[PDB]
């Protein structure tokens, strides 16, 4: 059976990088020539491996994680990245081995009146693991002060609204991104 | 507390640009309509901006300055940490806030009547000030000069004295001695040695380059004065300074219209392109296409898709009112936008270049924190966009464009010309630009007493700009708040330091771009070295001090005179040359009313 790809990069809904979503990929026969032969996406950048040669190849399973970022920090989910996303939000490990897909939807992720839905992770005591996932929305505590459940001076709510508005710049557009994650049953 | 400031100003800048970004569309939405519906969001939105950077100003104030080590964090808490007009009671602030709106509407809704024709009542804009860079009437332009004073003017008066009082209240209350001080606190840098640079230190330099800018105004003072004596005999005195009423506006801030009365070789064909790109078809979109061509031959990048699509680079071709004033708007979140009537003519086209330029500037700091995206200082950004339209101006480029026949030959007669025509807008606005803030200055500081406000603003015009009024003014009358920076709260040096800044970043990028001939032939087209050496400075932002942003580009830690004077040299011979047989100088004591 074919992998079901168009149920991760045709989703309609999209989730925030703070709270992305994996999908495991079993036992089922892969077809990277949709993937290829499109002017949809951005990057379509691959590490450890090629972007020709994976369709002859084979992985023990497949992952695919999705999210969205603004168009500046698309750069951060790549191994070795130190920005805001990819410390608090999405780290890739120093050996990974993918592909980073990632493609603008100002038409559908921005609104005339300014699509705050999609969120990220501003603040964050130490940097998250590679593949870890935070959704914690507890009161980050900056000071020595304690926060005692309320924010206000030292105390900041740790999610922040991207606010995506359609008369932006293509640096401050969504971007629906999907990273692709080989493991060593799927095959090409 | 360092660490707990950082995540602080990350708070702000992730708060703030979302705050910024709905103001700024907001008052984007008015000066492109003018509704009532429209002028009320601008507000609605302005005051929560404003309410947000209130909470965020005394909330960074329990952040001590002197505890901060990395100094790029220092420069963004000191931002903040602001009071600005909330110092002043709930009444204060509102009646300040109402005579500053209150001025602002008398100076655009104030118009004047003919008293020979009642039926004809004109604005400043477009009603006298084309009587004043026309008309060659002494009455009609005395008229003009003199109901502008009397009618707008004295109905400023009683606001602007409650203006200087209130204004003061506002700075002395955040450590500074007037609201002269607190413009002023705009150059001040304080804690990088050997870049520093202190409020106090503006007046010293301000007037050290003046002294050597006064033997290029007087030739050109005596110059034009020859000049203006046949267009106007037996109304000026060959020793005595010039009317005010004469010379090319209505305050005399530009000479640019005493070109046709001024011209040194009439004869030779004038480089007025205006009717070539009619001939050529040329829309508004052309000459923007043109200036997009320029940044990019340098190594700039081009203009976003959202410039071409949200800007207002034309008309409002529909059913709209418009503020039709050249506005550059950087809104923030990438969104860069342009706000001008462009007509099909040459000075569009340079202007084009100059408003272009804004946009390049904030394309290029873009990257820096939100504090830190601004100019240098307040006038490194008026200073960027006229380096382009001065290379832009120049034949060498008019005609490698098209808009001049490739024939046109170049003579040393065409160059005084265009020197002569640069120098009735570039060196005659200096010393009205200086007597203007001195006088504001010595108020604020408390030099001038009400009393003799006006008194003294008439000494310093005779002594300093050398311009006589044609008709005595006592102090009933208030002709400095005639002019749209005083009476609508704006800083004026910002002209004077911005000229020599322009002339140094010519000088700079012409090296760079190995320019071997004059200064004011130089197009700096083409050249990586000067398009990289530029954009050095154009990222800084505000986050390097002004001192070290200058140093990048110039090589130099303060202004320098030296470029102003090197750029207008083969026209200060030619001045000095001229007035052999005529007085250089002005004498203080002539009046057409003596
Ligand atoms: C550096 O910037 C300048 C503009 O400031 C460029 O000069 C102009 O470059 C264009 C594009 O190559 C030339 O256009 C072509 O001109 C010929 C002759 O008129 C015409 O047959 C073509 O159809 C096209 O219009 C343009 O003439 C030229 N301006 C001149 C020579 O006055 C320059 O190319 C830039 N780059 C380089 C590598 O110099
Ligand atoms: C101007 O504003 C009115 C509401 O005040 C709106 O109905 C109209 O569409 C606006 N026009 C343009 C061209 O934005
Ligand atoms: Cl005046
Ligand atoms: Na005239
Ligand atoms: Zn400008």
């Amino acid at each position: 059976n074919l992998c079901p790809f168009g149920e991760v990069f045709n989703a309609t809904k999209f989730p925030s990088v703070y709270a992305w979503e994996r999908k495991k990929i079993s036992n089922c026969v892969a077809d990277y020539s949709v993937l290829y032969n499109s002017t949809f996406f951005s990057t379509f950048k691959c590490y450890g491996v090629s972007a020709t040669k994976l369709n002859d190849l084979c992985f023990s399973n497949v992952y695919a994680d999705s999210f969205v970022v603004k168009g500046d920090d698309v750069r951060q989910i790549a191994p070795g990245q130190t920005g805001v996303i990819a410390d608090y939000n999405y780290k890739l490990p120093d050996d990974f081995m993918g592909c980073v897909l990632a493609w603008n939807t100002r038409n559908i992720d921005a609104t005339s009146t300014g699509n705050y839905n999609y969120k990220y992770r501003l603040f964050r005591k130490s940097n998250l693991k590679p593949f870890e996932r935070d959704i914690s929305t507890e009161i980050y505590q900056a000071g020595s002060t304690p926060c005692n459940g309320v924010e206000g001076f030292n105390c900041y709510f740790p999610l922040k609204s991207y606010g995506f508005h359609p008369t932006n710049g293509v640096g401050y557009q969504p971007y629906r991104v999907v990273v692709l994650s080989f493991e060593l049953t799927v095959c090409g | 507390t360092e660490e707990n400031a950082k995540t602080f100003l990350n708070n702000f800048n992730q708060e703030a640009e979302d705050l910024s970004y709905q103001s700024s569309l907001a008052s984007w939405n008015y000066n492109t309509n003018i509704t009532e519906e429209n002028v009320q969001n601008m507000n609605n939105a302005g005051d929560k901006w404003s309410a947000f950077l209130k909470e965020q100003s005394k909330t960074a104030q329990s952040f001590s300055l002197q505890e901060i080590q990395t100094p790029i964090i220092k420069r963004q808490l000191q931002a903040l940490q602001q009071n600005g007009s909330s110092v002043l009671s709930e009444d204060k602030s509102k009646r300040l806030n109402t005579i500053l709106n209150t001025m602002s509407t008398i100076y655009s809704t104030g118009k004047v009547c003919n008293p020979d024709n009642p039926q004809e009542c004109l604005l400043l804009e477009p009603g006298l000030n084309e009587i004043m860079a026309n008309s060659l009437d002494y009455n009609e332009r005395l008229w003009a000069w003199e109901s502008w004073r009397s009618e707008v003017g004295k109905q400023l008066r009683p606001l602007y004295e409650e203006y200087v009082v209130l204004k003061n209240e506002m700075a002395r209350a955040n450590h500074y001695e007037d609201y002269g001080d607190y413009w002023r606190g705009d150059y001040e840098v304080n804690g990088v040695d050997g870049y520093d640079y202190s409020r106090g230190q503006l007046i010293e330099d301000v007037e050290h380059t003046f002294e050597e800018i006064k033997p290029l105004y007087e030739h050109l003072h005596a110059y034009v004065r020859a000049k203006l004596m046949n267009a106007y005999p037996s109304y000026i005195s060959p020793i005595g300074c010039l009317p005010a009423h004469l010379l090319g506006d209505m305050w005399g801030r530009f000479w640019t219209n005493l070109y046709s009365l001024t011209v040194p070789f009439g004869q030779k064909p004038n480089i007025d392109v205006t009717d070539a790109m009619v001939d050529q078809a040329w829309d508004a979109q052309r000459i923007f296409k043109e200036a997009e061509k320029f940044f990019v031959s340098v190594g700039l990048p081009h203009m976003t898709q959202g410039f071409w699509a949200n800007s207002m680079l034309t008309e409002p071709a529909d059913g709209r009112k418009v503020v039709c004033h050249p506005t550059a708007w950087d809104l923030g979140h990438g969104d860069f936008r342009i706000k001008m009537c462009t007509k099909v003519t040459m000075d569009d086209f340079l202007t084009a270049h100059h408003e272009m330029g804004h946009i390049q500037y904030d394309m290029a700091y873009a990257a820096q924190p939100f504090l830190l995206r601004n100019g240098a200082n307040e006038g490194f950004h008026e200073a960027v966009g006229e380096i382009m339209s001065l290379s832009a101006a120049t034949p060498k480029h008019l005609k490698s464009i098209g808009l001049l026949s490739p024939d046109f030959q170049e003579d040393n007669e065409t160059e005084i010309n265009f020197l002569l025509k640069q120098a009735l807008t570039i060196v005659g606005t200096l010393p009205f630009t200086y007597m203007l803030e001195k006088w504001r200055w010595m108020v604020f500081k408390g030099e001038i007493p009400k009393d003799q406000w006006m008194k003294k603003w008439w000494e310093m015009k005779r002594e300093i700009v050398g311009v006589v009024e044609p008709v005595p003014h006592d102090e009933t009358y208030c002709d400095p708040a005639s002019l749209f920076h005083v009476s609508n709260d704006y800083s004026f040096i910002r002209y004077y330091t911005r000229t020599l800044y322009q002339f140094q970043f010519q000088e700079a990028l012409c090296q760079a771009a190995k320019h071997e001939g004059p200064l004011h032939k130089c197009d700096i087209s083409n050249s990586t070295e000067a398009g990289q050496k530029l954009f050095n400075m154009l990222r800084l932002g505000k986050s390097e001090p002004w001192t070290l942003a200058l140093e990048n580009v110039v090589g130099a830690k303060n202004m320098n005179v030296r470029p102003l004077l090197n750029y207008f040299e083969p026209l200060f011979t030619w001045l000095k040359d001229q007035n052999k047989n005529s007085f250089v100088g002005w004498s203080t004591d002539w009046s057409p009313y003596a």
